């Protein structure tokens, strides 16, 4: 509706799309952290200040 | 019975001045490196002063203005040029619709034409029509081969000794014989004999084999870092060269040029990483030099 | 001490060592180390199972 | 300034990230991009030093592409130019300009072919 | 030895840099 | 028309040949016109350098899948018995 | 047009023998092959001693400045002596 | 037992390593110095061999 | 004793006037 508004028309596009047959997705991290993530380890498991994980 | 210069093949470049003036109208403007459009050729004469039809009918297609590309040849051409003398403009035109030309000297057939006196429609192959056009030496070619180099910059490359066999196998597809090669002998000497002229060719082609191979040796070992990244390169780089490219402003686009995957560059590297895995495969020892291995092949097939 | 360690370290071994992408650690790094290839947790998706030449 | 005997992957990236980020979008990107020659055999790299002075080094490591370099910096763009709102700094907004009328006739060029 | 072999088909740096440093360490040490 | 055409004002650029004869013209008259007028100088602008938005990449994604399950379905619709013996055949041909 | 600048050698030749050099030089063979049939040249010049050995101006010029360039001996041109022999229809 | 065979992994016994609550594949401290001590000067050995040997004891 | 007797940097580009003139 912004982009509608925008140009000053009406548009009437229906069915835009489906989710998915099998719609996955992965876990997204914060802006900051998902590129930011330091290499902490401890004995054999990442370690974030919001995230844990196995490592190797 | 005044000889110019008896010495064992020291005319090989032209005269100075002509030289000089070539390296002014045949020059190499520094190319941007853009994305190339089109790439034209065409045959302008330099001593006419108007647009012309073909290079009008692209420009227009092109959407630009021919009238600046004929003020800036008719400026640059009009002087210092003879009367009705084709030239070869190479015309680069970039997606941005901007365009950079070249000139270049006539080619072999209008050169041939000039040095022969014959006019258009006036010669033609063997097999075509089962007779050889005017006789021509192996001489007014070399002198023709000397003034189509590959650059302006360095004459010298590539050799005349080089240039020579794509000139002589122009004139042969054109249909013109020769007095060297097809026929047993060449012009006579009135003041020598035939001994005396044959031993003399002997000492003659020794010694210009051994000019050619040192100066193929010298110019194959001593070249610039565009050549280095454009052409096959075996021998070390010097200082002074690396300093050379750095100051190069094209060494951009040779570097990007180079390292696209298509390029003649990694052309050569994999067929060489080809030839060695060859040898290693079908080598009698670890040390088989490449000659040896081509000596092995030619004995046993 | 520095020169034996910059005499066995390797050019790829210093460029990839500070480096950490979006997945944490690279696989590289972690895996670099594999006592037998029952403990590797073969992570790569099927659509980069493939490998080009 | 010498090229690697050996296929570049490396070289080759990071020459068409230059190639791109002189075909960028800005009104004159060439007073923002500069291009160095490392005789030492220095590692292709690149540095970004933001509006703050602050400086970012996308690394490149083996198999990345061009596009890849691009997102890495945009991306981390994007966060840097999140951190000057924060921090108060009044950066210029995003707007049309002659490289987006540029984009406009690749983008009808592209819908006329398919 | 595998995973070497396979890698080196590929590698950066077609030298002995670090590999030939790992066989002296090994014929120094081991042996 | 004819006194506002393009490059009209050559024919009073020019007072006297002297000044056309002294004027002498170099490389760089080849290479001024290389540049654009108005804006930089750009390398490169192809459909490559087009970004695309979240929606875009869900669309190409999906439309990649589409794509391979529809050669994976041609590859058994093609799997007829004379198909499959002139496949072969060209493969021969090929490989001999 | 040719320009005869200075002669090649010192000693004129006589009608005899320049109608002998035509003569000889009128024929020649076409192709080094199996398939290898004579065929006569066509506009044979004149003089053969004198066409283009040494002592011509070669209209090839492209300046204004530039003359027509004098021909030079045989021995001052490298490479033509291996050329007369490899510069053939292989 | 079939597809295990055929991955070609091996029932090493207890003290070695073992598949762990989560079908990790866990490697003892014990047999991880042990392989230390007998991998220590090969050519494969690495820093992040070391590494793992003291992250497993 | 035989033995002895025996014995005895970054740089900037240069961009071509076509791009650089601008």
């Amino acid at each position: 509706g912004a982009f509608a508004k925008l140009a000053r028309s009406n548009f009437g596009d229906p069915l835009p799309s489906s989710f998915a047959q099998e719609p996955y997705f992965e876990e997204e991290i914060e802006a900051h952290r998902k590129h930011h993530r330091p290499d902490v380890y401890i004995y054999k498991y990442n370690v974030s200040p919001t995230h844990f994980s196995l490592r190797e | 019975p005044k000889t110019v210069c008896v010495e064992p093949g020291s005319n090989r470049l032209p005269e100075a001045l002509v030289v000089e003036k070539a390296r002014d109208i045949f020059g190499r403007p520094e190319f941007p490196g853009k994305r190339v459009l089109h790439n034209w050729r065409f045959f302008i004469k330099a001593g006419k002063a108007a647009t012309g039809p073909p290079v009008g009918q692209e420009f227009s297609k092109l959407g630009l203005k021919a009238m600046d590309f004929a003020k800036v040849f008719n400026d640059r051409t009009k002087p210092h040029f003879k009367e009705d003398v084709e030239l070869i403009v190479r015309i680069q035109v970039y997606f941005d619709k901007s365009y950079l030309f070249t000139i270049e000297p006539p080619p072999t057939a209008w050169f041939i034409l000039r040095a022969l006196r014959k006019k258009r429609r006036e010669t033609g192959p063997v097999p075509l029509r089962g007779h050889y056009c005017a006789l021509m030496t192996l001489e007014m070619a070399y002198e023709i081969a000397k003034m189509k180099p590959l650059c302006w910059g360095r004459p010298e490359y590539p050799l005349l000794e080089t240039r020579v066999r794509r000139v002589v196998g122009q004139a042969r597809r054109m249909g013109v014989c020769f007095i060297g090669v097809d026929t047993p002998y060449s012009s006579p000497v009135k003041d020598m004999t035939e001994q005396q002229y044959t031993e003399e060719c002997e000492r003659y082609r020794r010694i210009h084999m051994e000019q050619y191979t040192t100066l193929r040796q010298r110019e194959l070992e001593e070249a610039p870092l565009i050549e280095r990244l454009h052409r096959p390169n075996m021998s070390p780089l010097t200082d002074e060269q690396i300093e050379e490219g750095l100051r190069d402003p094209c060494l951009l686009d040779t570097l990007w040029r180079a390292s696209h995957p298509l390029s003649p560059y990694h052309r050569d590297l994999r067929e060489r990483e080809l030839a060695r895995r060859y040898l290693n495969a079908r080598g009698w020892v670890k040390d088989m030099t490449p000659e040896e291995m081509r000596i092995v092949f030619m004995n046993y097939r | 001490q520095r020169q034996i360690a910059e005499y066995t370290t390797d050019p790829p071994e210093r460029i990839m060592a500070g480096v950490t992408g979006e997945k944490g650690p690279l696989r590289a790094r972690v895996s670099g180390a594999r006592l037998g290839l029952q403990r590797t947790p073969a992570r790569i998706p099927w659509t980069m199972q493939g490998l080009h030449r | 300034p010498l090229l690697f005997g050996y296929g570049h992957t490396i070289q080759k990236a990071v020459l068409d990230f230059y190639r791109r980020a002189i075909s960028a979008r800005s009104p004159f990107p060439k007073d923002k991009v500069f291009l160095f020659y490392a005789i030492d055999h220095i590692t292709p790299r690149i540095e970004v030093t933001w509006l703050d002075g602050t400086s970012y080094v996308p690394p490149v490591l083996e198999g990345a592409s061009s596009q890849d370099l691009i997102q890495m910096v945009m991306e981390e763009a994007w966060l840097a130019a999140d951190r000057m709102a924060a921090e108060g700094r009044v950066l210029n907004p995003l707007a049309i300009d002659d490289y987006k009328w540029d984009q406009l006739v690749v983008f009808k060029k592209v819908r006329d072919k398919e | 030895d595998e995973i070497q072999r396979r890698v080196a088909d590929r590698t950066c740096v077609q030298e002995q840099s670090t590999r030939e440093v790992q066989e002296r360490w090994k014929r120094h040490v081991v042996p | 028309l004819h006194a506002l055409r393009p490059h009209g004002n050559w024919d009073y650029l020019p007072l006297h040949n002297n000044q056309e004869q002294q004027e002498t013209a170099s490389l760089e008259l080849q290479g001024m016109k290389a540049s654009v007028d108005i804006g930089p100088n750009r390398f490169d602008l192809n459909e490559k350098d087009l970004s695309l938005d979240e929606e875009e990449q869900v669309e190409k994604a999906r439309l990649d899948n589409e794509l391979m399950r529809w050669r994976r379905l041609q590859r058994a619709q093609g799997s007829d018995y004379d198909h499959w013996m002139e496949a072969e055949t060209r493969r021969i041909q090929e490989m001999a | 047009d040719y320009k005869q600048v200075y002669l090649p050698y010192d000693a004129a030749p006589t009608e005899r023998e320049l109608e002998r050099e035509r003569r000889r030089f009128k024929q020649a063979y076409h192709g080094r092959m199996e398939h290898r049939k004579l065929v006569e040249v066509k506009e044979v010049p004149l003089n053969v001693y004198t066409y283009g050995k040494e002592g011509m101006s070669l209209p090839i010029a492209i300046f204004k400045d530039q003359k027509d360039p004098v021909i030079g001996p045989e021995w001052t041109y490298p490479g033509i002596y291996e050329n007369k022999i490899a510069a053939q229809h292989w | 037992e079939r597809q295990f065979h055929l991955l070609g992994y091996v029932k090493w016994p207890k003290e070695i390593g073992f598949y762990n609550a989560g079908d990790n594949f866990e490697l003892t401290p014990q047999a991880a110095y042990r392989i230390y001590k007998q991998n220590c000067d090969e050519t494969f050995w690495t820093r992040l061999h070391n590494e793992k040997t003291i992250i497993h004891l």
